[PDB]
């Protein structure tokens, strides 16, 4: 989607209009990892796990 | 809604739909059946306290 033309964007991008507090474009982490594993239950008919 | 004279008025805001609790990238969904029938514009209001 494109922003409506007449607005007040700011210093970087039309993803913060006024004073985006602590939201940096390079803010995304690089080890996005689910805090807990899945821990499959025993008996799944297709799984080579011990 | 976007009035024909540039006077945006904000309607109600809605939560996102999600299918799994994870950390990696994903897609948050907002069905267009939640919005009032006069929703011409939208914006993300995001904040982590």
């Amino acid at each position: 989607l494109q922003p409506v033309p007449g607005q007040r964007f700011g210093e970087y991008g039309p993803l913060g209009g006024e004073d985006p507090v602590g939201f940096t474009p390079n803010g995304v982490s690089d080890t996005l990892e689910p805090a807990e594993p899945v821990a499959a239950n025993p008996g799944t008919p297709n799984s080579d796990g011990p | 809604v976007h009035r024909p004279d540039g006077t945006y008025q904000a309607l109600s805001e809605v939560q996102p739909i999600d299918i799994f609790q994870q950390k990696a990238w994903r897609n948050l969904r907002f069905p267009l059946a939640w919005a009032p029938p006069e929703a011409n514009v939208a914006r993300i209001v995001a904040d982590d306290p």
